[PDB]
């Protein structure tokens, strides 16, 4: 109230409202859902368009061979913190010969999240994400938030009413966490999941979009003609 | 007035309000633990399952500094990852220079001035944390706890949270019945019981246990977390106590 | 971190004062009462060594401090404002003049180097003005004796005899009656120590009162012999005794 | 007063959602994507008869390929139009090749948001790109000042907007010929304008594969105009 | 009135965030005293232990600044390391550029000069402290040098400093009326460690055991702290008088 | 942060007007008159000090008059700390000048440049603007005898006569009353003097309380000498114009 | 470059200046113009390592022009010397110094004089009768100092100008294909067409 | 170094210090610039609260850019120094590196370059000043003459003003300028550019200033006699 | 004194047909008189159908082909996973090698 003009002060009872209401902009943002296996990891992600005239907002950005992302927010904001973690992925090739930990790309995306949150004149990143990646250690899946936590799940889901599909995973876990060497199983759990999200609308071709990746599969995304397979 | 909105200003009182404030997200984080044994440390820490979606053993939250250090923070997280990162850079640059480890009294100042220096200026906000951390070098076990405010301490045990109250009464407790000293095996049983016991000021959610420690004789002074057969040993001491 | 602070603290109100200046000028008005008076073969400076308790030693405060061999200064006002001002003005005197013309500076170009920080205090991003009046007694060849005063916005005046701080109205009263331009520096002294009879409440003696004169070269104070167009400063700090002396004929 | 990097309590910044509104009072855009061409026209919208119309510069060429059109605060446009071209011919020397129509407008789009306490403000201006490239075709774009771009068949900017929108909703379908999207534009424009739309108020552009981003003179439009009064005459 | 948030001067020509560093400077409610013997300088402070958790033995506020320099603070323990660390540096580098121990008043003048500019630039906070530095001079001899807040400084016969400081002062001024002199007349630091916590008792009304306390002595060449033990002694032989 | 405290000292009111410089022209309008005269033979300043008590000293004192180059002096009206920033930027100005043309300055150049330094602070930087205005008086081979003024806005015109600081609405009136474009030196040094004794606040204009110098072509054949008048030289000025 | 001479007479400056262009064994031009106009009485002529001549020349122009845009006045002989003088000393020790000489002619107005200047590329100004850079010096000033006068006329100055052409012609080793003789007096700069 | 962003939007999207710009532009005294068929006159209004004044020396409102290029203004004195300077240092530099001198569009879109980069950058405020410039292109024959404002849009006119009681002479201007027909002659131009200033002004007297601009770096100003002919043969005319 | 370049030996040889195109370089890696290793491969796949060899200096050749198997990967990210076509990649590669001009890789580069 008094205490939300910038990020660098506390409110009385210890809140950081700057950071809080980019959290909000997730909550307006549309529905993305993430979940896996022991063999792959999915992300589902409904597009929005700003009217019939209009393409679809992409929500999944790639970020290398075995990982990736999606998005729920400032769409900018996601591509900054994409391009920060294609960079780190890429560092850790170049240097190293070695496919970046997601558990790693956790801890450097909290820590770049962080640094705004703490310095004055800056600001907290508006957006949540959602990472999926295949490394040395099986399938992982992230969230992403710009207060910095990042947090590592089996399933979830954020953006406007992310709770029903947060819901639906929480039932379904015991199911979806073994469905090992079938992608396109894991994938419709995934479309389940999103579907008890949506209101007044449901999945068309070129409004849902899905990406994959898992032991013999490299990340890749499925748009148009190749979703609707799973409508 | 208005002494409160920014911070480094004195209040009229002498305090710095932005520092307080920051203790109250510290008190609104989970609770965490050090209890200091004969030739080491142990370190323990509520870890709330938000959903069943939480993939378990998969969300740690106790780092290691250099090789012999641990450390544990409740409060904002990421703000504690921010301080952890510098005295690894703190560590290193004390390492590098003169060789030997850094000793824990050393690093608890290098993170002191650190956090210290937060309270400074108006263009940075203080540390949404509490940290109890510590380990052991040639000089023996240290176990410290340091604010918001860059103050710190070493303590016998120490805890910090939510359940920080409850804690700090069954480490009372400990402290006074054992003059002679606690064990390091001890130490993290008791360590297991007295997160279980802080959980009631929490307990909506039911949470997972982690400990960590360094001892001279059981760790050969390094810092390993607990786990396996160790740490169910020490959830069912703990599960017992409870009823 | 870093100095955000870049912009101006000391601004134009409405009416065309600059607040800080004058608030300055407010806490010089609460200082401690100084005065220098210039006699014809010497100046002489004084203040009251207000001491803050009875087990303080007032000889490790110096509030009389030589800037150069021929120059001193006295203040009233905020003393550590002051004594980083001393500081800064015989780095100065060095750095600004005598690393360059191999000679220290006249006293007019000193006061001229002190008024200039003072000033950008007044006007620099982030600062407040300095809280301080000086009053610097000096010779030099080519000017001979001279006194002046500087204010927190960085002004300087020159003076016969003046007084500052405290009780000052009252002190520049009793200065023009007593002041002529036939003094001998011996009567500019008995004048001083009268003047601040007035303005000093407790003890009044060679230990509660700090008093340095500008006057002729003191060889004894050199440090060496052997070149003789070289003579010593011409400031020298009254000893405690010597005050006293001229107390029992007041 | 606040920083220019505030979040809003509903998630927004404000000084990206202020840009937005000085952009409704800009002068009408209106951009079109066929599978002929994109045609690109604009509101010249002078403030006085004495101002030489043909001195408003409001589309603009970025490369052969690209064009663009604006509707804002259009002083705040002249150095991301600078920004656009450096991009487009810098990617030409650096890999023999004409830059994706995407790609140009992501890269604009990276200059929106380096502002804060970098730029001090948002820009007041939003942008109709319009071009061509062999693996997408046609395309148009609408970038704003929040740093977000949208492809659109067709889209309307500035204050006429939301009624040119609503308008376009119905017009276009995905078989539009270049003609008929000009006069599309043509009657769009006079819908909206405030004073009687002529050659002098307005102006036209395409790009075509063919030909590329071509300005059409005002003797050109005039005829078009002529035309458009014609076939609404006609029933 | 923002000339109260930063060290802009009020219409009074005040500096309020001055005045309020003084105020935290109380804020750990410990009492510190400084005298002089002939050979040595004592410094005593209250040792306030609160909590049964804490490891009493890394509860202090002194500090060995150098080998010959200790320093006492009076105020919050992040400022008090903050105002040490920095005199540790300062007088380190002073040795290395100059060629001797840095002296006890030039370290006070020095920290003086550091808090006056927090005083006079904006971005800078007070520290909350007042820091009083001891040591027997090689010039000087045994010495007292007190910094505040303000940026003030001046060397002391001996001083006090805390909540209940005024007691302790006229408790002292009232001996050197008595005394006569500049210092306590004694030849051993052990009596004058005495003589300082004999005066502190009188003065606060109050008894202390081994571990209420908090001892430096500073003789030529070195400043050390005593143990509980060595105080333990120092106790025992008052009691025994 | 910081932003709390900033007084945003460069930016315009809804009126179209630079608060800063307003109040710093209010500042300078307390100050001692400083009047400027141009006459065909040579220029005159004189100027009021600020209430004077008779134990300063008077001859070693320059508070408002002050020596550019040998061709160029001000008169200053306002902080007298502020002015002496911007007139060793003038006179180094100057001196850069000469050294890399070899001729001395020509009088607008260095005018425009102290007037460009103060316009910088009124539109960037965040700084306070310079409390002060300056009457230049000068001459160069190209223009012969030049006055103009600089405020604090950076904004500097020329004059044949012209008067700063305090009561100059009253004093433009009797300049441009009494001056005409034939005039003499002498005839205007005397029509400055009674200008300040009709506008002065003080009961009597005395010699104590004045500063004064002319430009003239006085010396040996088209050169030029400036004259700051020593304390004993205005006393007989103002005896020989009957004004004591 | 090469060859740039200097006259000054009763009324005006001649400059006169090779127009050969010579890179390794070929004459690359043999119609070089080595001058700018600084300004509408005052030229200056330039000669040294390729490239930095011309570059030098146009910087210098550059400046005077602005000048004189900015006072709406033309700087004297003198004073555009004394800028080009420090502009040279400068550069002298700076990381890559102008390696330019040059000749300054200009008619000062004020006095109504010819002034002659000669500035070689370390800053050595010096105002002549007349000037020389290069090997030509080595010819033309023994030659002047026998036949020149100081009130000749333009027309004689130009005659003791072929004088000096011609004995280069006779004596010197490398073909520098002639000069541009230019005029600076009263009436400003104008190029004799025929010589 | 001073980092403030003053130049910020406010919700309705306007920027205030801007606009608050343009109104001390409406405070600066007018103004106006005609073009004919054959040149394009420059005409200032010099405000009369002003006696005592040495005109020789005191700043003409006219500035030669280039020796083919002018620029007037109505606003903030001191401000306009720095835009003039700036223009001047690029007409040398454009003739320095593209030898030819500036075109009169190119110099108005680098000085409207200046003024729109002043409105969002960090620690500076807007320039209080508009423009108007005008002059002849490199071999061209055709006149130009632009205006520019403190946001930095800019553009062409047939003819325009500025300033204060601008609108006043905008309004004559526009019922007084046929496009179909522009002043014939440079007598025509002056004629009309005087008229409209005179709308405004006062007496014709030490109040109005007027530079004429012919092609090929052909500029002289008019003095006091020639244009009190103008302000003569204007009024008894007027008396119908 | 210091030499930061060696001489890794070997050849390499391409050649286009109609509807294709080979390159082929030996196995071998040498310094001076001695063989370090003979299998040591120098002509890689870098995508995109683009095979590329840089022989010389093989520490600069790896530096330089690490950097264009990058810039194939960037292309990618920035262009919508558009092709890299080989004048493409030609002109890529002229910005990479001339890019250190003042420094050069030493090597014959073939794609």
């Amino acid at each position: 109230n008094n205490y939300d003009g910038d990020t660098v002060t506390f409110s009385p009872t210890g809140r950081l409202f700057q950071v809080e209401y980019a959290l909000e902009a997730i909550k307006q943002g549309s529905v993305t859902v993430g979940l896996r296996s022991n063999t792959h990891a999915v992300l589902v992600a409904l597009k929005r368009n700003a009217d019939e005239l209009s393409s679809y907002q992409k929500k999944i950005i790639k970020c290398d061979e075995h990982m990736g992302l999606s998005l729920a927010g400032l769409a900018p904001d996601a591509r900054v913190l994409s391009n920060y973690l294609r960079q780190q992925c890429n560092y850790s090739s170049l240097v190293f010969n070695r496919k970046l930990a997601v558990e790693r790309a956790g801890h450097l995306l909290c820590d770049k999240a962080q640094k705004n949150t703490q310095s004055y004149g800056g600001r907290p990143y508006g957006v949540g994400l959602l990472i999926i990646g295949y490394d040395k250690s099986g399938a992982h899946l992230l969230e992403f938030q710009p207060s910095g936590n990042v947090t590592e799940l089996y399933g979830t889901a954020i953006g406007a009413r992310s709770q029903g599909a947060k819901t639906y995973l929480e039932r379904t876990l015991d199911t979806f966490i073994k469905i090992d060497g079938n992608p396109d199983e894991l994938i419709k759990a995934g479309v389940e999941a999103i579907s008890q999200s949506l209101r007044d609308e449901s999945l068309t071709v070129d409004n849902l979009s899905i990406a994959i990746v898992g032991k013999d599969t490299p990340f890749t995304i499925y748009d148009g003609e190749a979703v609707a397979k799973y409508i | 007035t208005g002494y409160d909105l920014s911070n480094s200003v004195f209040s009229p009182d002498g305090r710095n309000f932005q520092v307080e404030y920051a203790v109250k997200a510290v008190e609104n984080g989970t609770t965490s633990i050090g209890i200091k044994c004969n030739d080491g440390v142990v370190f323990a820490v509520e870890k709330l399952i938000t959903s069943k979606l939480l993939v378990p053993q998969k969300n740690v939250k106790i780092q290691v500094v250099d090789r012999h250090i641990g450390c544990v923070y409740s409060g904002l997280i990421p703000d504690g990852r921010h301080l952890v990162n510098r005295g690894r850079e703190e560590a290193a640059s004390f390492k590098k220079l003169y060789k030997t480890p850094i000793p824990i009294p050393a690093f608890a100042d290098r993170l002191g001035q650190y956090v210290q220096a937060h309270t400074l200026y108006n263009s940075v906000r203080p540390f949404g944390v509490s940290t109890i951390f510590g380990g052991v070098d040639k000089n023996g076990a240290h176990l410290y706890m340091l604010e918001p405010s860059g103050s710190y301490w070493g303590y016998k045990g120490a805890a910090t949270g939510k359940g920080r109250q409850s804690a700090k009464a069954e480490l009372e407790k400990l402290v006074d019945h054992h003059p002679e000293g606690l064990s390091a095996r001890e130490a993290v049983k008791q360590a297991a019981k007295i997160i279980y016991l802080a959980h009631e000021d929490n307990k909506e959610k039911d949470f997972e246990l982690e400990i960590s420690w360094c001892s001279l004789s059981e760790t050969n002074g390094l810092h390993k977390f607990v786990k396996g057969d160790l740490l169910q040993e020490a959830i069912d001491f703990a599960q017992k106590e409870i009823n | 971190m870093t100095d955000r602070y870049s912009f101006s603290l000391t601004t134009f109100s409405p009416s065309g004062k600059l607040g800080q200046i004058d608030y300055a000028l407010t806490a010089v008005k609460q200082g401690v009462t100084s005065l220098g008076i210039k006699a014809t073969n010497g100046v002489v400076i004084a203040t009251e060594k207000k001491s803050s308790s009875p087990l303080a030693m007032s000889e490790t405060l110096s509030k009389v401090s030589l800037l150069t061999p021929d120059i001193g200064a006295v203040y009233s006002g905020m003393g550590p404002d002051y004594r980083v001002l001393v500081d800064k003005s015989r780095k100065v005197a060095h750095t600004s003049y005598k690393r360059i013309y191999g000679e220290y500076p006249p006293t007019k170009l000193l006061v001229s180097e002190v008024a200039k920080i003072m000033q950008e205090a007044t006007q620099s991003g982030g600062v407040r003005p300095f809280g301080v009046s000086l009053l610097i007694a000096g010779h030099d060849e080519f000017n001979g004796f001279s006194l002046y005063q500087v204010d927190p916005s960085g002004s300087y005046f020159p003076w016969k005899a003046t007084a500052i701080g405290k009780g000052s109205v009252a002190a520049k009263t009793f200065l023009e009656k007593r002041w002529n331009d036939e003094l001998e520096l011996e009567d500019a002294i008995h004048i001083a120590l009268l003047t601040l009879k007035e303005s000093v409440e407790g003890e009044f003696n060679g230990d509660t009162i700090e008093l340095a004169i500008i006057g002729d070269e003191n060889p004894d104070l050199l440090g060496y012999t052997g070149i003789p167009t070289d003579k010593g400063p011409r400031f020298r700090k009254l000893t405690s005794q010597e005050i006293n002396d001229r107390l029992e004929a007041l | 007063d606040r920083g220019v990097s505030t979040f809003s309590p509903e998630g927004r910044l404000f000084q990206v959602e202020y840009s937005l509104e000085a952009i409704k009072l800009g002068s009408t855009a209106i951009g079109i994507a066929t599978k002929e061409g994109v045609v690109l026209g604009v509101e010249k919208r002078a403030t006085s008869p004495l101002l030489e119309s043909d001195s408003i510069e409001k589309i603009v060429e970025i490369d052969r390929h690209i064009g663009c059109a604006m509707s804002g605060l259009t002083a705040d446009a002249r150095s991301m139009i600078e920004h656009a071209r450096t991009a487009a011919v810098t990617h030409n020397l650096y890999y023999d090749e004409d830059i994706n129509v995407e790609s140009l407008t992501q890269s604009v789009c990276d200059l929106a948001l380096r502002f804060g306490e970098l730029m001090s403000r948002p820009f007041g201006v939003a942008l109709l790109i319009a071009g061509h490239d062999a693996d997408d075709g046609y395309q148009l774009f609408h970038a704003e000042p929040s740093g977000t771009f949208y492809r659109y068949n067709a889209k309307a900017i500035g204050s006429g907007s939301e009624g040119a929108q609503a308008e376009l909703l119905n017009e276009w379908h995905s078989s539009l010929t270049l003609k008929e999207a000009e006069l599309l534009v043509l009657k769009i424009l006079k819908q909206v304008m405030e004073e009687k739309l002529d050659e002098n108020n307005a102006q036209l552009s395409c790009i075509t594969k063919q030909d590329g981003f071509k300005i059409y003179d005002n003797e050109k439009t005039a005829e078009l105009i002529k035309e458009l009064k014609e076939k609404e005459a006609a029933e | 009135g923002y000339d109260r948030h930063i060290t802009i001067f009020s219409p009074e020509g005040r500096l309020y965030q001055v005045e309020y560093a003084f105020k935290a400077t109380n804020q750990t409610n410990i009492n510190s005293l400084a005298v002089r013997g002939k050979d040595c300088t004592v410094v005593i402070s209250q040792k306030k232990v609160p909590d049964k958790l804490l490891d009493p033995t890394t509860v202090s506020y002194i500090f060995c600044i150098s080998r010959t320099i200790g320093m006492v603070v009076n105020g919050p323990i992040p400022d008090a390391r903050n105002a040490a660390l920095r005199a540790k540096a300062e007088a380190a580098e002073f040795r290395y550029k100059y060629g001797y121990d840095m002296p006890c008043d030039v370290l006070a003048k020095r920290m003086a000069n550091l808090s006056q500019i927090y005083t006079q630039r904006a971005y800078m906070r007070p520290l909350g402290v007042i820091l009083t530095f001891v040591s027997v001079d090689e010039e000087l001899g045994p010495s007292i040098y007190k910094t505040d807040p303000a940026g003030y400084y001046v060397g002391y016969k001996a001083t006090a400093t805390g909540p209940k400081q005024q007691e302790i002062t006229t408790n002292l001024e009232n001996h050197f009326k008595k005394s006569k002199i500049d210092h306590i007349n004694e030849e051993s630091w052990e009596k004058v460690v005495e003589f300082a916590i004999t005066h502190m008792i009188d003065a606060l009304g109050t008894e202390f055991s081994k571990n209420d306390l908090e001892v430096g002595v500073a003789t030529k060449d070195k400043f050390f702290t005593l143990s509980a033990e060595n105080i333990e002694e120092r106790l025992v032989a008052i009691a025994e008088q | 942060g910081s932003r709390r405290y900033d007084s945003r000292t460069t930016i315009f009111s809804p009126e179209g007007r630079l608060y800063q410089v307003e109040y710093a022209l209010e500042s300078i309008s307390h100050a001692g008159t400083a009047i400027g005269i141009m006459a065909s033979d040579g220029i005159v300043l004189a100027a009021e000090r600020k209430v004077t008590s008779t134990l300063l000293e008077q001859d070693t004192s320059t508070e408002k008059l002050y020596k550019l180059n040998d061709k160029i002096a001000v008169a200053v009206a306002g902080l007298t700390a502020d002015a002496e920033i911007l007139i060793n930027t003038a006179r180094i100005h100057a001196q850069n000048y000469l050294k890399t043309y070899n001729e001395d300055i020509p009088v607008e150049i260095l005018v425009r440049r102290l007037s460009d330094i103060k316009q910088g602070y009124t539109q960037h930087g965040g700084l306070r603007p310079f409390g002060v205005s300056f009457i230049y008086a000068g001459y160069d081979d190209r223009y012969g005898y030049q006055l103009y003024t600089s405020n604090p806005s950076g904004n500097y015109t020329g004059w044949k006569a012209i008067s700063v600081g305090a009561n100059t609405s009253a004093a433009q009136t009797l300049l441009q009353m009494d001056y005409k474009d034939d005039m003499k030196v002498d005839d205007a040094i005397e029509l400055a003097l009674k200008t300040l004794s009709k506008t002065t606040d003080s009961s009597a204009l005395t010699y104590d309380r004045l500063e004064f110098a002319t430009i003239r072509k006085g010396a040996n054949d088209g050169e030029v000498y400036q004259k700051i008048f020593k304390p004993q030289e205005i006393k007989d000025i103002l005896v020989k114009t009957g004004i004591t | 470059m090469d060859i740039i001479l200097g006259i000054r007479v009763q009324d005006s400056v001649i400059l006169a200046s090779s127009k050969a262009v010579t890179r390794g064994i070929s004459v690359l031009k043999d119609s070089d113009d080595k001058t700018r106009q600084l300004s509408p009485h005052t030229l200056m002529s330039f000669a040294g390592e390729a490239g930095d001549t011309v570059q030098f020349a146009e910087y210098i122009q550059a400046n005077i022009q602005l000048y004189s845009i900015r006072e709406d006045y033309e700087l004297s002989p003198q004073a555009v010397s004394s800028f080009v003088r420090q502009e040279l000393a400068k550069s002298i020790r700076s990381r890559r110094p102008y390696q330019v000489n040059v000749l300054i002619g200009g008619y000062d107005k004020k006095k109504n004089k010819p002034e002659l200047y000669q500035i070689d590329y370390l800053g050595t100004k010096v105002e002549l009768p007349y000037g020389a850079h290069g090997y030509s010096g080595f010819y033309t000033f023994s030659l002047l100092d026998h036949h020149y006068r100081p009130d000749m006329t333009t027309e004689e100055g130009l005659d003791l100008l072929k004088l000096c052409v011609q004995e280069l012609e006779k004596r010197m080793p490398m073909d520098f294909k002639g000069v541009i003789v230019k005029i600076v007096d009263k009436d400003g700069i104008r190029q004799v067409d025929d010589f | 170094g001073y980092d403030r962003a003053l130049s910020i939007f406010s919700p309705d999207g306007h920027i205030f210090q801007v606009e608050y710009a343009l109104e001390a532009v409406k405070r600066g005294t007018c103004a106006v610039g005609v073009k004919g068929k054959n040149c394009v006159v420059l005409g200032c209004e010099r405000r009369s609260t002003l006696k005592l004044q040495d005109t020789r020396i005191t700043p003409s409102k006219v500035s030669k850019i280039d020796s083919h290029v002018v620029l007037s203004f109505s606003g903030l004195n001191a401000d306009s120094r720095i835009l003039i300077e700036k223009a001047r240092v690029e007409a040398q530099s454009h003739r320095l590196t593209l030898e030819d001198p500036v075109t009169v569009e190119y110099l108005t879109r680098y000085v409207a370059g200046v003024q729109q980069r002043y409105t969002q950058s960090g620690g500076v405020r807007p320039f209080g000043v508009s423009t108007l410039i005008a002059g002849f292109d490199p071999r061209d024959d055709e006149p130009k003459l632009y205006q520019t404002e403190p946001s930095g849009i800019y553009s062409s006119w047939s003819a325009q003003t500025i300033g204060r009681n601008s609108k006043t002479v905008r309004e004559f201007l526009e019922k007084n300028y046929d496009r179909k027909e522009p002043p014939a002659t440079v007598e025509e131009c002056v004629k009309l550019t005087v008229r409209s200033l005179l709308e405004v002004v006062q007496t014709g007297a030490k109040n109005i200033e007027i530079t004429v601009v012919k092609p090929d770096s052909d500029i002289v100003a008019l003095s006091s006699e020639e244009i009190n002919q103008y302000v003569t043969q204007i009024e008894q005319e007027k008396q119908e | 004194q210091f030499n930061p370049y060696g001489d890794n030996g070997g050849t390499i040889l391409g050649i286009a047909g109609e509807d294709f195109a080979v390159l082929a370089g030996d196995t071998r890696n040498i310094t001076d008189y001695s063989i370090n290793s003979r299998y040591e491969p120098k002509v890689f796949d870098c995508g995109d159908n683009i095979v590329m060899s840089a022989n010389g200096f093989a520490a600069d050749g790896d530096a330089l082909v690490k950097r264009f198997k990058n810039s194939v990967k960037w292309y990618h990210f920035d262009h919508n996973d558009k092709k890299l076509s080989i004048n493409s990649a030609a002109r890529n590669i002229q910005h990479l090698l001339y890019g250190k001009r003042f420094f050069p890789y030493y090597v014959h580069t073939i794609i």
